[PDB]
DNA sequence: GTACGCGCTGTCCCCCGCGTTTAAACCGCCAAGGGGATTACTCCCTAGTCTCCAGGCACGTCTCAGATATATACATCCTG
DNA sequence: CAGGATGTATATATCTGAGACGTGCCTGGAGACTAGGGAGTAATCCCCTTGGCGGTTTAAACGCGGGGGACAGCGCGTAC
């Protein structure tokens, strides 16, 4: 979250990572891309 | 058509009545042949309280039937 | 020439032409069709004719000699099938109907 | 020696008087007041007509006494004589306002 | 001083017997004490849910005076017409 | 099948006043059509 | 200046045909008006829609007619709508 | 759906039903008792009961604005 | 046993059902008739305005459409099914 | 197969994966949302239309959106929208 | 002081399982009628002018409306 | 368990005067009188989907009983 999450600064979540199926997908919601990142890493 | 009136006191009374006749009209009755007030009386038959804007023949009352009567106040 | 109302043709009280007019210029369609403003004050001449008829006998039973808004009141409560028509209209100057209930009486 | 009545026996008449008359039963003044009062919080340096007050008045009373009524209703429904507020809420509730 | 006096605490405007006569009205006979602020309370939502529209309109129609219409207008919307103030 | 009897038994516990309706409107159906 | 309409007067005239001989204040004649206003609306509006659906374009009697069908509760129907039946079929026959 | 169609006799006979409109007949008049059975609930409450009795019922609607 | 009065339908366990997912706990005998007639009652005022649309369009039978319109009327509006 | 119907369906979908971009959706919630917006649309229309014939106007502007949202969208909802939409014209204007 | 509020009780009447009886579902088959598309047309309602009269506004009263004054029955709440 | 005293009621008289009822006036909008062209409108035909049907099968409804706990009743203190 310090890395990845608060160095994506902005309204898009391009936020990048390996092997996910949705990948440089922009989402108007960065409420979803924290979620998605607690899904996925664990 | 007479019917059979049983009160609570083992009174049971016979009445004059029309199946046409509503509970209303036969409380007034049972007033004009006892003095109990009509708004003072509640008529149980079939499983059911009389109502009185119906008639007997809206209850499918058959002659020589024995119908039930409960003294119930209201107001006081 | 020599003219005649429309509602005399119908023979009623109600300004026809006024209601037609009021329909073209409500956006209430496209076109009008003729027949309508008739039915139409019919129906509200109908109306009004029957509650005021009613309110009439309603303040003559309180012995006076106009009408004023606690008889329109005391006339609409009365009758449900009007009463529900109104369900929500709130009478200004309007009073309740007199009630109590039964329980808060005295013994006898 | 001096008369005094039965206890609770002078509102039976209160109400039966009441529930004839037609005017209104809260002083104007204090009410306008109340109203622009209100008022500024929404758009300050505000102006009225008079009858618009007057109609203000007519809806408030008109909605409490309908309200009064249903609680009073409730009221008995649990065998007291009282009212509580415990039933306002309730009926306030019921008919979805404070839903 | 021109205007602005404002004031505060004008709910309590209410008396008491005030709404000991709505309530004689409603048909209540016996009466609780708490009630004195319940009503205080609730009559106060009710009138803030109003006036709000009522400005709202003439704002919109850009005055500086609420006609009686307005609050017509206002309480029709909430479904609770009112009638005899120039429908 | 019809238990009467549990209903009279219940008429003596309740027992408390009951409301309804009290005059017929009719004229409302009928002297309307007069007016 | 600036006339107003209103129905006052035919308000006064269809009272003066059942109580031929009573009154009618001030205030309770801006009720009756308001009635009338609302009443009014509250089936032009409906009648408007009921056409809209089926697509046409032009509002006719028979709408009005169901339209009516629908507001008033009950008895009121069955004779408002006798009444305007009979008041419209005479006045085509008389134009 | 042998109840509406019972019901159907009397405005009018020999009808048709589309099918999916029964299924929004049905839906209709649950979510309707669903609500209807909450609110008798919070009144029985109010009693310090635990059980239901028809006068709840008729109090509910009556506050509600349906019987009067 | 075929004699059925279809209100006779709503038999007492589904009863015992909805009043399960409102949340109520205890029941009383009696209330398996106010809803057999509350039932009745809310069901006609609106298969009456259904039937009535159907009239004005002709029609002859009942689409849903109209079964969502006299819904709105009573202010119970419905959404998915259409409108 | 013919007399096209219509609806919102593309709509919806496309701003929806503008926000979770790896969900789906079924059928009939689609509808639903379809209805809703019929709905909504409606409601802010009709407003409208007394909104300006109460001032005898007889074209609908923007303007009379904006109060006409003021009068339905209960509170932070309204505050968050009319700001939205101010925006949205803001560009338009410039940007032809 | 009375209406409330707390506590004690003596119920009988719903819950809770158990057998057992059944009508719902589903599966399939089938017919038609009524709904939905397609066509030719017409007559009705919109538009436009000219006009004249019903309807709004300003007055002016008189009333009877209403107001107010006055006076008697009656329903409580006590006593023996 | 019935009378007496009571403050409440209720009626009946006076004015008195604002304000429903006319009453004129004036005019702008409703009506008579014109064409036109498209919204409805019969008339048509062709699916299809909605009733209608006839076997399983099987879980859900049904009736029984039994028992236990919620309740309606009653009584007693008190403070608002
Ligand atoms: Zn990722």
């Amino acid at each position: 979250r310090s890395i990845h999450v608060d160095g994506q600064r902005g309204g898009v979540f391009v936020c990048l990572w390996k092997g996910c199926k949705v990948y440089n997908t922009p989402s108007t919601s960065q409420s979803w891309l924290q979620r998605h990142m607690l899904t996925h890493s664990g | 058509m007479q019917i059979f009136v049983k009160t609570l006191t083992g009174k049971t009374i016979t009445l004059e009545v029309e199946p046409s006749d509503t509970i209303e009209n036969v409380k007034a009755k049972i007033q004009d042949k006892e003095g109990i007030p009509p708004d003072q009386q509640r008529l149980i038959f079939a499983g059911k309280q009389l109502e009185d804007g119906r008639t007997l023949s809206d209850y499918n009352i058959q002659k020589e039937s024995t119908l039930h009567l409960v003294l119930r106040l209201r107001g006081c | 020439a020599k003219a005649k109302t429309r509602s005399s043709r119908a023979g009623l009280q109600f300004p026809v032409g006024r209601v037609h007019r009021l329909l073209r210029k409500g956006n209430y369609a496209e076109r009008v069709g003729a027949g309508a403003p008739v039915y139409l004050a019919a129906v509200l001449e109908y109306l009004t004719a029957e509650i005021l008829e009613l309110a009439g006998n309603a303040a003559r039973d309180n012995k006076k000699t106009r009408i004023i808004p606690r008889h329109l009141q005391l006339a609409v409560r009365n009758d449900e099938e009007l009463n529900k028509l109104l369900g929500r209209v709130t009478i200004a100057q309007g009073g309740v109907l007199p009630n109590i209930q039964s329980v808060l009486l005295p013994k006898c | 020696k001096p008369h005094r009545y039965r206890p609770g026996t002078v509102a039976l008449r209160e109400i039966r008087r009441y529930q004839k008359s037609t005017e209104l039963l809260i002083r104007k003044l204090p009410f306008q007041r109340l109203v622009r009062e209100i008022a500024q919080d929404f758009k300050t340096d505000l102006r009225f007509q008079s009858s618009a007050v007057m109609a203000l008045q007519e809806a408030s009373e008109a909605y409490l006494v309908g309200l009064f009524e249903d609680t009073n209703l409730c009221a008995i429904h649990a065998k007291r004589v009282t009212i509580m507020p415990k039933d306002i809420q309730l009926a306030r509730r019921i008919r979805g306002e404070r839903a | 001083k021109r205007h602005r006096k404002v004031l505060r605490d004008n709910i309590q405007g209410i008396t008491k017997p005030a709404i000991r006569r709505l309530a004689r009205r409603g048909g209540v006979k016996r009466i609780s004490g708490l009630i004195y602020e319940e009503t205080r309370g609730v009559l106060k939502v009710f009138l803030e849910n109003v006036i709000r529209d009522a400005v709202t309109y003439t704002e919109h129609a850009k005055r500086k005076t609420v006609t009686a219409m307005d609050v017509v207008y206002a309480l029709k919307r909430q479904g609770r017409t009112l009638y005899g103030f120039g429908g | 099948p019809w238990s009467e009897e549990r209903v009279v038994r219940k008429v003596l516990y309740l027992s408390l006043k009951e409301f309804k309706n009290s005059q017929k409107r009719q004229h409302a159906e009928g002297i309307a059509g007069s007016l | 200046k600036t006339r107003k309409e209103s129905y006052a007067i035919y308000v006064y005239k269809v009272l003066k045909q059942v109580h031929p001989d009573t009154g009618i204040s001030s205030k309770a004649m801006s009720i009756m008006n308001s009635f009338v206003n609302d009443v009014f609306e509250r089936i032009a509006g409906e009648a408007s829609r009921l056409a809209h659906y089926n697509k046409r374009s032009t509002i006719t009697s028979r709408e009005i007619q169901t339209a009516v069908r629908l507001l008033l509760p009950g008895e009121l129907a069955k004779h408002a709508v006798s009444e305007g039946t009979k008041a419209v079929t005479k006045y085509t026959s008389a134009k």
